[PDB]
Order: structure tokens, then C-alpha cells, then sequence
């Protein structure tokens, strides 16, 4: 058996020309995917306020912190009754910064905050303890 | 057209043996008997020459033995014909029907990604990857917008033969615009 390169003439019968041709995959799919994911969660503030111009818009003045924030808004919306966005978010600021700034004073919280929310009952007070718990030149 | 031309397959193994014969008479002026193909066809990283083969090179079963010693002793091992280049290049008819159908898939994916307001990422168009006559690869290049203003580039690459003394074998294509129209990793 010599090492001579023999002709392929007559030695192509079991093979096709695309037979064993392969295609590569994109190099670093997941690294570019992670870069694009971090970019699309960093561009949320800019693309959120892209069409909003300081002059001509009405709601100008008015990520998993936001979901406890939304369930706090929804608790206020359920026990307070379908007010605009600034009313609910100001009540959100009020409730979270008043159960955070108790310095863990707890027995005084009914007579301020369910008095604010209209004395639903104290089962919703032990609902609302977990709101303030799950907050944090 | 190479696989159909038998004169070219004869000429290809004649030129391959000519290159190998110049390598062999650079080794030793006495022309050997049974010179091993392993020194030509081993890739350059693994020490060899990295020769691509367009001819039937049968490797002997003698050339596939290898020993390995550790303290239990010497353990002997074995492992065939060398792959030819034509099997690893897609036929042109296959290239054109896959280019047609893959740029059709890109057109529908592009209009549904303009519907979703986003850009076409790498996760869609990953099945289309080394595919298309302009390769789908060329969509994901940084310089691609610049290459949208490089008109008449194929006539330019043909006329490079009157400006550059180095003969271009890819006179007909460019890596930038058409993509890499072959893949010899496997």
C-alpha cells in the first residue's frame, strides 16, 4: 500500500458531494444573548421615556422590586378604590415609608394605616405587614 | 463540475502527487517507497503540513497502530481512507436552493421581527447559519452597513488581477460580501 494519491475516478459511487458537508453554529450565541439581555434591561428607562417629552405630555410629573411595588399598588387599589396613578403611587410611598420608618414599631400600625385604608380588618393587617417586610457637584 | 470532470480528477491527483513529491524530495533526494500520508495530511497545529486531499489516499492499517506505556506496561492500540475535499463542499445546486429558501425564511423572519418591533437576533437565523449565497453570517457583521455602499465589488475583485501581482483564487467572491462559502472544520 503506497502513499500515492489515487484518482477519485471510479471511487465516487457511494458518495454524494454534499455528503459530510457541515455547517457551523454562530460563535458565542449565549454571550451575545446575555449582552443583549443586559442591554435591554438597562435601556428600559430610556425606551420607557422615549416618546415622553417634558413639554407636551400629561403623565410626566404625575427589576423585582417593582413586582412587590405593584402588589402594594394593587392592595391599595383594592382597599382604596380605583384612583389615578399618582394617588396610588403616593399612597405606595406613604405606606412603605411609614412601615419602614416605624423603627419596627408594630402595635401602633393599625390605628394609622388601616385607619387610612378604612379598617378592612386585621387579616388584611397581616397582609400589609408583608408589604413593608418585602420592601427590603 | 469537478466531480463530473474526470480529467480534472486525474489532474488533481497528479498535482497533489507533484506537491507531495516536492515535499518528499525536500526531505530526501532518493524518492521513497511507501511514504506515509500522515506527514502531509496532519493539520498544522498537530505538526503536519495540513494538506487538503482531492484524491483517494488509503491509509494502511499499519499506519494506525500506537503504543502507550504506563506502569502496568506497554498497551498497544489501533484505530480507513483520507477524506476528500469534495464531500465537504456543498454542491452549487444545493447552495442555490438553500440560498433561495433560506433568504425566503429570512424575509419572513424579518417581516415578523419588524412586526414585533425588535431586531433579528442570533437565536432566530441560527438554523440558517452557514447557508445562503450571501451568507446569513453577513447579516451579523459590524461592517455590513458599510458594505451596503460597496457596489460593483465583484467586478472589482475580478479586476484586482490587473493591480495585484498575487494571483487570487477567490477572484469571484469576497469573504466580506458573500461570506465564507465553504467550511472545512469537519
Amino acid at each position: 500500500p503506497t502513499g500515492e494519491v489515487l484518482s477519485l475516478v471510479g471511487k465516487l459511487e457511494g458518495t454524494r458531494m454534499g455528503d459530510k458537508a457541515q455547517r457551523t453554529k454562530p460563535q458565542m450565541q449565549e454571550e451575545r444573548r446575555a449582552k443583549r439581555r443586559k442591554r435591554d434591561e438597562d435601556r428600559h428607562d430610556i425606551n420607557k421615556m422615549k416618546g415622553y417629552t417634558l413639554l407636551s405630555e400629561g403623565i410626566d410629573e404625575m427589576k423585582e422590586t417593582r413586582e412587590t411595588y405593584e402588589v402594594l399598588l394593587s392592595f391599595i387599589q383594592a382597599a382604596l378604590g380605583d384612583q389615578p396613578r399618582d394617588i396610588l403611587c403616593g399612597a405606595a410611598d406613604e405606606v412603605l415609608a411609614v412601615l419602614k420608618n416605624e423603627k419596627l414599631r408594630d402595635k401602633e400600625r393599625r390605628k394609622e394605616i388601616d385607619l387610612l385604608l378604612g379598617q378592612t380588618d386585621d387579616t388584611r393587617y397581616h397582609v400589609l405587614v408583608n408589604l413593608g417586610k418585602k420592601i427590603t457637584i | 463540475a469537478v466531480v463530473n470532470t474526470q480529467e480534472l480528477l486525474d489532474l488533481l491527483v497528479k498535482c497533489e502527487n507533484k506537491i507531495q513529491t516536492r515535499i518528499k524530495i525536500g526531505l530526501n533526494s532518493k524518492m521513497p517507497s511507501r511514504f506515509p500520508p500522515v506527514v502531509f495530511y496532519t493539520p498544522k497545529e498537530l505538526g503536519g503540513l495540513g494538506m487538503l486531499s482531492m484524491g483517494h489516499v488509503l491509509i494502511p492499517q499499519s499506519d494506525l497502530r500506537w503504543s502507550k506505556q504506563t506502569d502496568v506496561g506497554i498497551t498497544h492500540f489501533r484505530s480507513q481512507l483520507i477524506p476528500n475535499l469534495y464531500r465537504y463542499i456543498q454542491p452549487w445546486e444545493s447552495e442555490f436552493i438553500d440560498s433561495q429558501r433560506v433568504w425566503a425564511e429570512y424575509a419572513l423572519k424579518r417581516q415578523e421581527a419588524i412586526a414585533q418591533n425588535r431586531r433579528l437576533t442570533l437565536e432566530d437565523l441560527e438554523d440558517s447559519w452557514d447557508r445562503g449565497i450571501p451568507r446569513i453570517n453577513t447579516l451579523f457583521q459590524k461592517d455590513r452597513h458599510t458594505l451596503a455602499y460597496d457596489k460593483g465589488w465583484r467586478v472589482r475583485t475580478d479586476f484586482k488581477q490587473y493591480q495585484v501581482l498575487k494571483q487570487n483564487p477567490f477572484w469571484w467572491t469576497h469573504q466580506r460580501h458573500d461570506g465564507k462559502l465553504w467550511n472545512l472544520n469537519n
